[PDB]
């Protein structure tokens, strides 16, 4: 990011991710401080910014893909798309399941028909949308022509209001 | 279980089914408040604010932005009657090959009355022309906040005029008013450059007849008060009266013409 | 009892073609359709469309329960199997006379019969049919006999048709009637036919199938018990309705037809068939972005897909069927050289180049006595000169260079130009091969090559696998494409599994 | 040969007929930065445009 | 003396049919095209096309030196005049003899003969063809297919039925002629080659005659063109007129030698641009939607396609759709489906008026007789249609020994 | 008035003269 935008190359953001990968290896690797970082960037980049998200983009990774907060220009879904916190099974698992103490098949079938109304009313671009979070929902088949006409509208951005100082910090 | 093909739905849970949804939702946003309306408003001869700015722009220029917006009052019911788009549909579109920022508000949706996300979607596009260098254009036509959502309404009013006052001087900024625009529509317009009305069917005023009359006595049709010729012949808000939607529409190419596209670009 | 309403379960260009004969009969008629075909032709065409669910056939069409539940659902009285799923599955002609529904189709006991080859080749004996000798056939001649049937046993010979230009014993181009036959010959395989038929108790009409050889002996090779996808060219010829037919033998109606129908004229098919010619014969799906028919005079059309259509990749890649008649099989062959001239289709490869070049060689034209044609000569002896498709796509650097086209009048010529756009006759553009859309590897992942279905997997979970093991075969148009290990390691993760529809791209496995 | 060139996509001419299409076809077909307006805007003196625009247009070629 | 290129001479179907009856020859097509026509198929189908200038036929197509001269410019050695415009000109006829071209058509003394109606009599009684002296109240119209030959060989190739007429235009046509006994088809075929023979004709041509109530056959006229009811007698009987005009042309004597059978029944419907719920008034328009029936039965002949823009310089038809089947009630029921499938948006079509008569009890005949007549769709049927809701530059370029316009777009971005 | 070129056609010479004022 911070090269691109040093030479002014426009940022397309391409987004499939469940977020930050959960473990103990990456926490005492530091991966507060290096999304840290990338949520600065994203940020300083004053280039035009674009994002697709295809499928899953959840929590962090919803931020810091490019959402609209943090400063991306435009933003775009396809259908697939799946917006949210976390994905069904990690809310399934952490609210709902553990009020029952036994993995019975009734704990099974609740599980299950709760992941089938998150997959539908929650883990969908419709929320975004609604909220204008996205700027469209778009078949796939556009992105090109559009992602043609986005950068045409953007190639002259001007980004501000922003104040001039001797740099930025970034957690270093 | 079969079914016959006008129940079927392609399966939602497989990605040809979601892009059917799609389909759906998208198809449902071009008559948001229902066909009914539409032939209402053809009736009397009017473009909707889709065919408006489809018509004013170059073909298929359109990129629609928040399309499926909804409102989210909950104020007097509100939340029983949530239109697709929030009544102003909002993009960006060249003209003449050059790109431009437009909005277009939409009578049918509460009679065009400024609401939350509706402010939120004019605000955003004030941000996108005012970041990206490129004209504003606005189509008006609404009778002034929606008085449900209360306070909210004005607020974004007050943002609308502030980024107006910013884009002042910067951007090319051109209002198209195409019905009755009341109440603190009318100040978004008088910040901008250049105002274009339609002469039998466009006004403006702050206060309607209705108050003129029961605070003064003087009782005026909406056309004597506020109506085209008013506003260029009296009070002069008014830079061109159209002859119809085509002329204003033809009017704003030839100013974007001879405008450039911002305070520092070559002119054309 | 009598059709009052069909149901059709067919897809493309049969269904179209048994609707179309429904109206001539006055039926109404109910279409089936799977979720891709919810734009097809048939779905709009048919007087009411009942929805299938599932991406595959082996989903859509292939499930009795679905086609009785919407045959129930429709209140249609008979039910048409089309040539695909259905029309030699016994058990289905079962279930569908335990349903009370009229089958527009043979008895199942025949239909079991015939299909087993043993079965079959006792048959035949006691037809006395010819069969061949012992041999293997080195460059034979596939004919064939057209049989009507009723349920009286009444048997009529409609004709013959070649079929011999095929690949993968699949035909693509055939003619009727089969020509260059003595008469000997004719009346061995109409004889033969009708034998065959009665022997087997056969009702409603079917093909009788034979290989010619270079000596011309005449060997029976198959019954296939449907009105197969080449009937046109001896409806034409014959001037026989051929479905109608099916319908009349069907209400249990004797044949109106006492004698052979001598043939009229000849005629020539051709298989409009979604694959590159210029590659392997291989299909592929893709869009129909343009579709215009051959048109007037001899010119038939039966076709599948419309101008907008897609073809996914699930279902068989027949687009059309392109039907031409003359007067004599010279004339047949002038005016298939026009109308195959007119063709235009884009958007996707056909095997229209193929039929063009085919039309004019002397190796199919013949000296007038005989040709050379045989059922291995596209594969073994026809010079494939077909380039591959690319369609629109920018190749090499000059083809980049935005194209203007204009008509310019020179001395009354209507001339048709193509003006570049920067032709010296883009302030610092520069021009270069622009580079295929193609991947141009190390990493663990198996991707499937292209969308289908996984008809196999061969491989179990933590199973070791070496380069080249098979690891999934993927049914493409109904095509095999056996997906292997690219590297030698440990199957450590693994999606799939059988039946599944797949997406190209998807990650199968991961070797490790 | 890279270069993009004239097609005849149908029918043939003569040559005469070339030589009169190609005839008349044929036929047919420094910085100086002062007062540009970027000088003329005024700027916040911390405004990051003396970057992002004034810069970015008096140092650009 | 044999063509080797064919100038086609007229528009629309017509232009199609012979081009593509020359591709079948192998032989080379060349079309001309008036400015309305520019667009139109025959221009991309034929081999190569020639511009003729102006905007009505009389400008454009009737012109002989504009026909000759483009003959002249494209090599042509022969012309096609189809049907209509210069098809019945024996002056156009011997105006070409004299520029050398073959003429595929009838001598000109044939032309300028029977298209006399005084020497047309009396080439009829001397013939002996049937002529009642009196008035038919119902009349059908019957004419027999003439295929002769400069050797002065003769073929009745069929027996065509023309009765579904308004104002004498034609509208649905039929073959073989239905409900005949064989005794007026023998008079009618013989009195056909007996009058072509004495005329003279040597190329296709159709010879009407009326059918009254009486049964009585009376002679009408002889058009000496192909005319434009061909396709259902080639359907019948499986000639192919326009390449036995070919042969005709090159005087190879004819190789058929006896009457043709017919192989059953066929129809053809006119696709008029006319408003049948308004009494057939033509209205100009674009064709915004044209998609053909298909498949069993169907045979298409159009000069229009999705996006043509029609208008009222030319004739007002569009195409024709031919249905053959088995039997009369099967080829009615074919036709019943196809002009089912047909479709055409934008313009007013007779289509609505081929599936009520393809539907009527008067056309469906009992089997014995039917009851309609050339007066029938004016006064007997029940009209229950619903009523139907920048210039080009211009180059003068010497070039050698010649003189060309060049005509570009009217703007050229051009480089 | 006329201007006039001499074009190669295939090598062919050729003298064409055009308006003097395309
Ligand atoms: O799918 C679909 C069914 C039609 C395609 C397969 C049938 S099998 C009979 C005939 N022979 C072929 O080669 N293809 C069709």
């Amino acid at each position: 990011i911070r090269f691109c935008d040093s030479y002014n190359l426009p940022l397309v953001f391409v987004v499939d991710t469940p977020g930050a990968m959960p473990g103990v290896a990456e926490e005492k690797g530091g991966i507060i401080k290096r999304g840290g970082r990338f949520f600065n960037a994203i940020v300083e980049a004053d280039v035009p910014k674009v994002t697709v998200i295809i499928r899953k983009a959840y929590g962090g990774g919803y931020a810091v893909m490019g959402s609209k907060q943090l400063s991306a220009d435009l933003n775009f879904a396809w259908p697939t798309a799946r917006i949210a916190v976390i994905g069904a099974e990690g809310a399934a698992q952490l609210l709902v399941k553990r009020f029952p103490d036994p993995n019975a098949p009734e704990v099974q079938k609740i599980r299950d028909d709760f992941i089938e109304g998150y997959n539908l009313n929650m883990a969908t671009p419709w929320i975004a949308a609604e909220r204008g979070y996205i700027d469209a929902v778009i078949q796939p088949h556009e992105t090109r022509l559009l992602l043609r006409k986005s950068l045409r509208l953007l190639r002259d951005k001007q980004n501000g209001p922003k104040v001039q100082r001797k740099h930025g910090l970034l957690p270093l | 279980v079969t079914e016959p093909s006008a129940e079927h739905q392609v399966d939602i849970h497989t990605t040809a089914g979601k892009l059917a949804d799609l389909k759906r939702r998208t198809e449902e946003t071009l008559h948001p408040v229902g066909e009914a309306a539409v032939d209402k408003v053809h009736a009397k001869g009017k473009l909707t604010a889709r065919e408006r700015i489809l018509a004013l722009l170059d073909e298929g220029s359109f990129v629609e932005l928040d399309a499926l917006a909804k409102h989210r009052s909950t104020n007097f019911g509100l939340e029983k009657n949530r239109p697709l788009g929030d009544g102003v549909i909002t993009g960006y579109g060249t003209i003449d090959g050059r790109d431009v920022c437009i909005f277009s508000q939409d009578a049918t949706v509460f009679g065009g009355s400024l609401g939350e996300v509706y402010g939120e979607k004019i605000v955003k596009v004030q941000e996108l022309a005012i970041k990206t260098g490129r004209p504003l254009i606005g189509i008006n036509d609404g009778a002034g906040a929606r008085i449900q959502e209360g306070v909210v309404s004005l607020g974004l009013y007050s943002r609308i005029f502030h980024n107006n006052i910013k884009a002042s001087g910067v951007i090319p900024q051109i209002s198209l008013i195409m019905g009755a625009a009341a109440g603190g529509h009318v100040y978004s317009p008088a910040l901008t450059d250049f105002v274009v009305m339609v002469d039998q069917t466009s006004q403006m005023f702050i206060t309607g007849p209705d108050v003129i009359k029961t605070v003064t006595g003087e009782d005026v049709t909406m056309e004597e008060l506020g109506g085209a010729h008013t506003h260029m012949a009296k009070s002069g808000t008014a830079h061109y009266v159209a002859s119809g939607e085509q002329d204003a529409f033809d009017y704003v190419r030839d100013l974007l013409s001879y405008l450039p596209p911002n305070n520092y670009a070559d002119p054309p | 009892s009598k059709i009052s309403k069909v149901l059709v379960a067919n897809r493309g260009e049969i269904a179209v073609r048994v609707i179309r004969a429904a109206k001539d009969a006055g039926l109404a008629s109910v279409a089936v359709y799977a979720e891709p075909d919810a734009d097809a032709p048939h779905v709009r065409l048919a007087d009411e469309a009942f929805a299938l669910g599932g991406q595959t056939s082996a989903e859509s069409y292939l499930v009795f329960e679905k086609i009785l539940d919407a045959a129930e659902k429709s209140g249609a009285n008979a039910i048409h199997p089309g040539y695909g799923f259905l029309s030699e599955n016994a058990d289905f002609a079962q279930a569908v006379i335990d349903a009370g529904l009229i089958w527009i189709g043979p008895s199942p006991q025949s239909i079991r019969d015939l299909g087993d080859k043993v079965t079959a080749r006792h048959i035949a004996a006691r037809a006395k049919a010819p069969l061949v000798p012992g041999r293997y056939l080195d460059k034979p001649r596939h004919v064939e006999a057209q049989v009507i049937a009723d349920q009286h046993g009444n048997v009529v010979v409609a004709g013959t048709r070649d079929c011999s230009l095929q690949r993968r014993f699949q035909k693509l181009v055939e003619e009727a009637p089969a020509p260059f036959l003595t008469d000997a010959q004719r009346k061995e395989i109409h004889e033969s036919a009708k034998r065959i038929c009665k022997e087997a108790g056969y009702y409603g009409a079917g093909t009788v199938e034979y290989l010619v050889g270079q000596d011309g002996l005449i060997s029976f090779l198959e019954v296939n018990t449907r009105l197969q996808v080449e009937h046109p060219v001896t409806e034409e010829t014959s001037g026989i309705d051929l479905v109608r037919q099916q319908f009349k033998i069907a209400n249990g109606e004797p044949l109106d037809i006492t004698e052979d129908p001598t043939p009229r004229g000849h005629s020539f098919e051709f298989r409009i068939n979604g694959e590159d010619a210029g590659r392997g014969f291989l299909p592929a799906p893709g869009p129909v972005t343009k579709f215009v028919a051959p048109t007037g005079p001899g010119v038939r059309m039966d076709s599948g897909v419309e101008t907008g259509s897609v073809i996914g990749g699930q279902f068989d890649s027949m687009l059309a069927k392109l039907i031409v008649t003359g007067a004599t099989r010279e004339e047949a062959l002038e005016r298939s050289r026009r109308a195959l001239a007119e063709f235009t289709v884009e958007g996707l490869a056909t095997v229209i180049p193929f039929h063009r070049a085919v039309v004019s060689d002397p190796a199919f034209i013949g000296d007038g006595e005989k040709f050379d044609v045989h059922t291995r000569w596209i594969e073994t002896e026809w010079n494939n000169t077909v380039e591959p498709f690319t369609g629109g796509d920018p190749i090499e650097e000059e083809d980049t260079v935005p194209r203007q086209t204009v008509v310019v009048e020179v001395g009354g010529r209507r001339l048709e130009v193509s003006l570049p756009g920067d032709l010296a006759i883009a302030p610092g553009v520069v021009r270069k091969k622009p580079k295929p859309r193609k991947r141009g590897a190390s990493g663990d992942a198996v991707t499937a090559p292209m969308q289908g279905t996984v008809v196999k997997v061969a491989v179990e979970e933590g199973q070791e696998v070496s380069a080249g093991d098979l690891v999934v075969v993927l049914e493409a148009m109904k095509m095999e494409n056996p997906v292997t290990a690219h590297k030698d390691g440990t199957i450590t993760g693994l999606a799939v599994e059988a039946g599944a529809a797949i997406t190209q791209g998807t990650v199968i496995a991961e070797i490790k | 040969d890279h270069e993009a060139h004239i097609k005849v996509l149908r029918g043939e001419p003569t040559p005469e007929e070339m030589a009169a299409l190609m005839a008349v076809l044929a036929s047919a077909g420094e910085r100086n930065m002062w007062g540009h307006p970027v000088d003329k805007l005024r700027y916040s003196v911390f405004s990051w445009q003396r970057v992002t625009l004034l810069e970015r247009t008096h140092m650009r070629r």
